[PDB]
């Protein structure tokens, strides 16, 4: 949480996608539209 | 000062008969300028043995082109505690 | 640690102070501005002295009875 | 003034095949852990950290031995181990009886490795205890230096691999050796390897171009004694960065920051402590020196 | 408790013309070959390892320096000499007489290094005895570390003139490099161009590691590849020169490929300590009158 620790080799922040429950509001949007 | 606090002698050009620059470790972190979440504490206190860090700046005009080249390291020689 | 290990360690405690700076010199490298840090050696504190916690006006100050001071030279570290 | 001396309660009384053996080395120095007189045997081994079952380290295991105390013994009596204790500054006596041996003279200096030949030799088993012993070995600063500058590079070239001459072998002036790797964990080895691809590609970045230009005036021609590593031949890098034209003031800039990074390359190649010895008897095989603080 | 003092004999007596030579400095710093306190006279200068005879060195002077004991004059007396002894962190005085005059200022440390100038600012040549005595080169540290590096680089560019003319120009090599700048002072250094063999060694292995290292690193950087990488080694690929990546390692063999990376590390460990660690000492006072600096030194 500092300035000059900025661009961290392991910062504390992970993405992470569940790409299977991105599918399916992709697919349902898609039906809608 | 409490007293025990430890000291560097900065030197750049014998200028007077006899007059000595010293830096105690708070007052060193005023010319640094770097910022408050790096020393939480001491930027508190820093701030008033002394002035918006430029009383300090004053003395010593290489504080921009010192940094650069990298010669402040090779300025300092460490001297011991306060007696 | 002794002085070979310590080096090593600082290198740890910087790291991020290390890969801050030099995303910056992609751009322009100028070889005045590769010089990093040092690291002195201010003498030696003899073992199990226990640093004593202080407040002064706060300011929490550690305190090292038996200190002996042993100035070195300033070697650059990277 | 001050008194140096560590006796070791032992818990079962040594046989006469294993004081044989330590009667033999009654001049040695060997690290332990504490600074008291009293000790148990569990310290004075190297091989807290050099077991048999676990794969030694030597790297690590020679950052161990600067942090440790060294003592020197003085008696083996048939229960306890009497030492002597060695701090910085005090002169004091040392004797060598270190099995692969090198010879001193006065005004020579030592320094401490961990055992890197011969580990079944210069150590040790204690069965009526179950706990091993290891000693180090104490060689002058050049091959001091020379056995770790191989062993750098035996880890280099084992990691390529995932043949033997080259890599196991340091040398010296009349004498060639056989480095002991069979298990060898190089993960401690390999940290130091991780510095040295820090500092080396920071010195290939700002290299003086006029001192390129030397080379390629020097090795064409004007073969020298200790120019023999490039054969007669320049290598095909050299070429392409001498294209530019020399000018004084941009090599100052650049001869000082390869000045002040060869400072720090102490700091990857350190020895354990070291010993600046003055005075030296050969046929007593006794010496004098004073320990260095680390 | 301990008593120390350094009494040097002779064979012959001093001549009338050489004692003011050595009363000239009453101070100073001698290196001297051995500990014990009755001693001849082929120890106390550099004459035991530097010579006009042997070829001149720098590094077995730098060798020898950090392995020798320090000693300090007191009192010149016909013909036994009276050193003083040093002691590892002991506090005594020194005068400060050496050619040529730099200015010493309190706070400073102080480097010894060896002799790279003229003779006779150096040496005192004690014709009685046939033995040359040799007084090193005491210099701040600061100074002694880029005293060394303004010559070591006009050593290179005289190794350029003389095998080609065209690349080097004389009045930009003399203005860059004898002046040196320091503590604001400015010092014109003597370039003895008469004819630096001194720093002939350094010019050596400077030169053939700045071939070696970007051919070193190269393979360095690829054999280390992993799952545990120090995460700071990716960094450091932007800052490696584009054309030093371009090597085609197949055409050096394996067996000439540990020849370099032995005679890389090799030369890397004896560069390194012979610009390092010497015999270094500091000061606390200093007075520009009595030109008297009280010292204490520190071994290692």
């Amino acid at each position: 949480t500092e300035a000059g620790r900025f661009w961290a080799p392991h910062p504390e922040n992970v993405l992470f996608i569940h790409k299977p429950t991105m599918e399916e509001t992709r697919r349902v949007a898609l039906g809608l539209r | 000062e409490p007293l025990g606090t430890f000291l560097f002698s900065f030197k750049q050009e014998d200028n007077g008969s006899s007059m000595d620059m010293l830096l105690t470790p708070t007052s060193l972190f005023m010319l640094s300028g770097m910022e408050a979440a790096k020393a939480p504490q001491t930027h508190k206190v820093a701030g008033v043995w002394y002035g918006s860090g430029s009383g300090l700046a004053d003395f010593i005009p290489n504080l921009s082109e010192l940094m650069d080249t990298g010669e402040f390291h090779t300025l300092l020689t460490p001297v011991g505690p306060m007696v | 640690k002794g002085f070979a290990e310590v080096v090593a360690m600082i290198k740890d405690h910087f790291t991020d102070v290390i890969r801050t700076k030099y995303i910056q010199l992609r751009h322009e490298l100028y070889i005045n501005r590769l010089v990093f840090g040092a690291v002195c050696t201010l003498g030696t504190v003899p073992f199990d002295s226990h640093p004593v916690h202080q407040s002064l006006n706060s300011l929490p100050v550690l305190v090292f009875a038996n200190f002996e001071a042993a100035c070195g030279p300033w070697t650059v570290f990277l | 003034a001050l008194d140096k001396s560590i006796v070791v309660n032992l818990t079962s009384r040594l046989f006469a095949d294993e004081l044989a053996a330590l009667q033999s080395k009654i001049g040695s120095v060997l690290p332990l852990g504490d600074c008291h007189r009293l000790q148990n045997i569990q310290a004075l081994g190297l091989g807290c950290v050099c077991s048999r079952e676990t794969s030694p380290d030597y790297i690590q295991i020679m950052q161990y031995l600067s942090k440790c105390t060294l003592a020197v013994l003085e008696e083996v009596r048939p229960d306890s181990l009497r030492l002597t204790r060695m701090d910085p500054s005090d002169n004091l006596q040392i004797k060598n009886v270190y099995a692969p041996f090198f010879q001193w003279d006065s005004n020579t200096q030592l320094a401490v490795l961990p055992p890197l030949f011969s580990r079944k030799d210069s150590t040790i088993v204690l069965e009526s205890n179950g706990f091993d012993i290891v000693f180090p070995m104490v060689v002058p600063q050049q091959l001091g230096h020379a056995i770790l500058q191989q062993l750098l590079v035996y880890h280099i070239y084992s990691k390529i691999s995932a043949l033997d001459l080259y890599t196991t072998n340091v040398s010296f002036m009349g004498r060639t050796y056989r480095l002991d790797v069979d298990n060898t964990d190089p993960r401690t080895a390999l940290r130091v390897l991780d510095d040295l691809s820090m500092y080396l590609c920071i010195l290939s970045a700002l290299v003086p171009r006029g001192c390129l230009r030397l080379l390629t005036a020097l090795v064409r021609h004007d073969r020298h004694p200790l120019t023999e590593v490039f054969e007669g031949v320049v290598p095909d890098e050299v070429t392409r960065i001498d294209l530019d034209q020399l000018s004084v003031p941009d090599d100052i800039t650049r001869m000082r920051v390869m000045f002040s990074y060869l400072q720090s390359l102490s700091s990857i190649f350190n020895l354990g402590p070291r010993l600046h010895v003055y005075a030296y008897s050969a046929e007593t095989l006794a010496a004098s020196c004073w320990y260095s603080p680390r």
